């Protein structure tokens, strides 16, 4: 048709897969129809990411869409205080990793002079082949497009940087010679261990906070078996 | 009964049996039936006055639609004409509630049928307390809800609350987007003035004694014990002076008529719908009701030229099998466990948004929903 | 209000064999005072004109 | 009703005399809004009601 | 608030017709 | 105009007015000083609608 989207295939509901209530509203553009790593806050309530307890399960907020492909707003399973289902043991099919915003690797091929990047196709002010991480931020912010500093993050050292963003509607590219840009990408990989994080993302990498949530088999599936986070 | 809730699988040792000294405890489950009946009659009288089956009227928007003649001439011709039209609709929410009961095979081997019938009855009692809470919460919680039908998202509304279509103009009263029927007294104790200020919220839209509108005031004992003191031309709380007499109903204890003139008002019938009326003040029939929390007045209009009705629309699920309280077979069936479910689905919304008003009696700040009728607070009154 | 939107609750047939997933309706339930006093909101027309 | 009695307390009601009490004049020809109490309760004699 | 008069030849674009969502606005002129 | 591209039609009325018994009625305006004013809603040149 056009897209498949993650769903519980096996979820029992008597074996410590549990009902709770949300502590917060779920973002329908950013968090619905995704595999969310979840904990509980200092009240009885489900939160995306590490609450008071750390990660205790996975949640899929299943939401329909209109015939034009937008999410149905008036749902009863996605606002604060709505009831939701959290799984520790089960299978998720049409599985995909979960990531928030956009992130771009920038790297400079030039060893002298200046280079140029485009934000949503409009060109940035010139930046040195040795600009500071502070001056990629200042360059990228400084165009009359209305995004401003408030929704960019930058980190790196002169040869390369990561431009992170919380929004989906901003795209970085190269436009001048002497610089290359790749958006990061995530897709499920067969025979891999997946890991929930304090953000609520589910990824193949355990950093300093990753809590094992399951392993895939064939890439389109996840066998969920949450090694619950502990103190 | 006490606010204590055992949950989980019923096991041996959760059994009730005749005691060693011969007390048949399984005879005693119905021992609160009188209090439950007094609670069942109070809720049913309120539900029958506050609620009605939903309909979807097409809401009229008043339009200009002007045209005029001009003076004719023997040569030449007059100008043309044309007219506008516009309308809207309002909707209702729906939500799903359930409960489970579960027994071990050892429990079911030894149990008296009277014990599992008591658990059934106590679930049927928790069902009333839920549907009554949602009827009250639909009127008391001044927050706007969202719902979806035919892929369209729409607001579900309480009384006028500063959201949605403003009230239409009436005579010279004209209303902006912020207009609200959730108000405060501005004083820590109820005045006769507050019963005038509350009446004005219905009368500003034409729902009025002149229009033939009947009025009901629901209040707690905490307020009615002040309202019983209102004597015409005598000062009350906060320097207010009562414009009318409180008139006791035929059921109340008698009073000496204090003046040759007689009391300014009319003596009410002893009931409004099924509720027991304590008396009137001005045009309000006053009902004593502990299901209204202390420090709140609820004024409701009925009838008149505007044909006011019950404020809250009740929605059932479109599937015939989804309707009423239903008992459902569980996933565990024989051994070692048996389980079963109870489920209800229904919802609410206010279409007639001006026909009632709520006042919180306090000095300052916005109106607060009483916690007992706030949406997130629980499943029992 | 001068007319009402016609409600249309059975869009088509309903799936067979689901009759156990929905319970039996207990008859004497005290909360049935509310659902006896309720009706089906399923308007066919004007659904883009909720305001 | 509305008159302060002992210790600063104000009455919510009138004491209403029973039919066995001596006659009195009232400011209004209707006298009472409501009835006088019955003159006996059980087998005891009632002086009035409050 | 104050009245306005539409005047001219009634054209297409002055038509009132059944809405995208099926409201018969032409049942309502007597309102 | 009768078929295509236009159709039109007219409404017409003819009538008028006058007073015979000139003394049989009177108008007072409530004001401190100056002449009687015809109220603009009923002044002859002001329009064709009340």
């Amino acid at each position: 048709a056009l897209k498949t989207k993650p769903r519980w295939d096996k979820y029992d509901g008597y074996v410590g897969n549990y009902r709770g209530v949300l502590g917060e509203d779920i973002d329908l553009d950013t968090e619905a129809n995704r595999v969310l790593a979840v904990g509980t806050n200092s009240n009885g309530a489900i939160v995306v990411g590490a609450g008071q307890t750390g990660i205790k399960g996975l949640m899929i907020v299943a939401v329909g869409a209109d015939i034009h492909g937008a999410m149905l707003d008036g749902g009863i399973n996605n606002h604060a205080g709505d009831p939701q289902d959290v799984g520790k043991h089960g299978e998720i099919t049409n599985f995909q990793p979960t990531v928030f915003g956009r992130t771009f690797g920038v790297a400079i091929s030039a060893t002298e002079g200046n280079v140029k990047l485009a934000v949503n196709g409009v060109d940035t002010g010139n930046i040195a082949y040795d600009t500071s991480a502070a001056n990629l931020k200042s360059g990228i912010v400084a165009v009359d497009d209305g995004f401003t500093a408030d929704d960019f993050t930058v980190t790196g050292t002169a040869p390369n940087f990561t431009i992170v963003t919380t929004r989906t509607d901003v795209t970085i590219t190269a436009s001048g010679e002497g610089v290359t840009v790749t958006e990061a990408t995530s897709v499920a990989a067969a025979g891999t261990n997946y890991y929930g994080h304090a953000d609520g993302t589910v990824n193949a990498v355990k950093g300093s906070d990753g809590v094992y949530v399951g392993h895939t088999q064939e890439a389109d599936r996840l066998i969920v078996n949450v090694k619950d986070e502990e103190d | 009964t006490a606010p204590v809730r055992q949950e989980g699988i019923m096991t041996q040792g959760d059994l009730v049996t005749v005691t060693s000294d011969g007390i048949d405890l399984n005879a005693l489950w119905n021992s609160f039936a009188e209090s439950i009946a007094i609670y069942n009659e109070a809720m049913d009288n309120l539900i029958q006055l506050l609620t009605y089956p939903v309909t979807v009227p097409v809401e009229p928007v008043v339009q200009i639609g002007e045209t005029t003649f001009e003076e004719a001439t023997e040569l030449g011709v007059p100008r043309g004409a044309g007219l506008p039209i516009e309308v809207f609709q309002m909707g209702y929410d729906l939500r799903h509630y359930d409960k489970r009961n579960a027994y071990s095979w050892m429990f079911l081997a030894d149990a008296d049928g009277r014990q599992v019938e008591a658990i059934h009855d106590a679930v049927l009692w928790a069902d009333k307390r839920l549907v009554f809470r949602k009827v009250m919460e639909a009127l008391f919680d001044n927050r706007t809800r969202r719902a979806n039908i035919r892929n369209q998202a729409y607001n579900v509304y309480p009384l006028y609350n500063g959201d949605g279509v403003p009230p239409p103009r009436f005579k010279n009263n004209v209303f902006d987007e912020t207009h609200s029927h959730y108000v405060i007294s501005h004083n820590s104790v109820v005045d006769s003035s507050d019963l005038e200020d509350l009446m004005e919220l219905l009368a500003e839209h034409g729902y009025s004694p002149q229009a033939g509108t009947q009025f009901l005031l629901l209040a707690n004992k905490a307020e009615t014990d002040a309202i019983r003191q209102f004597r015409r031309g005598v000062v009350n709380n906060n320097g207010a002076t009562a414009g009318y007499d409180f008139i006791p109903s035929p059921t109340q204890p008698a009073m000496m008529l204090p003046n040759a003139e007689g009391l300014l008002g009319n003596q009410p019938a002893p009931t409004f719908g099924g509720l027991a009326v304590i008396g009137s003040y001005g045009f309000w029939n006053i009902v004593e009701e502990d299901y209204i929390p202390p420090g709140y007045l609820v004024g409701v209009g009925y009838g008149g030229a505007f044909n006011l009705g019950n404020p809250v629309g009740l929605r059932q699920h479109a599937n015939p099998a989804m309707q009423g309280l239903r008992i459902i077979a569980g996933n565990y069936q024989r051994y070692p466990l048996v389980d079963g479910f109870y489920a209800r689905s229904f919802g609410t919304g206010v279409r007639q948004r001006g026909g009632a008003a709520i006042m919180q009696i306090k000095a300052s700040g916005a109106y607060e929903c009483p916690p007992i009728y706030k949406k997130g607070g629980g499943f029992l009154v | 209000p001068k007319t009402s939107a016609v409600n249309f609750p059975q869009s088509g047939p309903r799936p067979a064999g689901a009759a156990v997933v929905f319970g039996t309706k207990v008859s004497g339930a005290p909360g049935n005072v509310v659902s006896n006093n309720a009706a089906t909101f399923a308007p066919l027309t004007g659904t883009q004109n909720f305001e």
